């Protein structure tokens, strides 16, 4: 045929996906690797280009710990991500389904963790590596940042929270727990 | 004591 214009779109919705995404909304997009696990990203624009016709999607890169510079650590949750640098276009159709990213705090209150639940308390930089912020609250004996999928548990004097396996303690220990006493006090 | 226990 000829060709439309290009139009950017209030909302755009796929037959495969089966769901409707807007601008602002959080996405898990098929990465080349199918094995490898979704980009999570931020949709930033929709667009159609009449010559394919096509739609694409400007997305802002939400980066995992394993693909972060500094790769994966301890007190990095598994639905941990962070905010990146890194821009990119996709297609409409790279889309899996939509996610939610919250933030650590509201992640920290939900009262069950699904597949699509994620939390992000870092912006990242995709070039140099740097973090923002540059720390965290830190806590236990080992005085690292929290992750959320860890128990840990509360005392008095310190009124500071403890990973049971840092301080010989049970898993079980703390379920029955009268109450919380640690060395330091 | 602290957790977000993930089921699903
Ligand atoms: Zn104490
Ligand atoms: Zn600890």
């Amino acid at each position: 045929k000829a060709k439309a214009p290009r139009r950017t779109l209030d909302s755009y919705t796929v037959k495969p996906i089966n769901k409707t995404v807007k601008p602002g909304d959080c996405v898990l997009m098929r990465p080349s690797d199918p094995s490898k696990p979704s980009y999570v990203a931020k949709i930033e624009r929709i667009e159609s280009d009449g010559r394919g016709p096509n739609v694409r999607v400007r997305v802002r890169w939400y980066y995992r710990p394993e693909e972060s510079i500094g790769g994966r650590r301890q007190f990095h949750g598994s639905k941990e991500v962070f905010l990146s640098d890194h821009y990119d276009t996709q297609s409409a159709d790279t889309i899996e389904g939509k996610c939610m990213v919250h933030s650590f705090k509201n992640y920290t209150k939900l009262d069950a963790v699904g597949n699509d639940d994620f939390f992000c308390r870092f912006e990242y930089n995709s070039s140099t590596g740097a973090f923002n912020p540059d720390r965290v609250a830190v806590y236990c004996k080992c005085e690292m940042p929290y992750n959320p999928d860890d128990l840990m548990v509360q005392c008095e004097g310190c009124s500071d929270w403890f990973h049971p396996a840092c301080i010989e303690m049970s898993a079980e220990e703390a379920k029955r727990l009268d109450h919380f006493f640690c060395e330091n006090c | 004591t602290k957790q977000t226990a993930r089921k699903s």
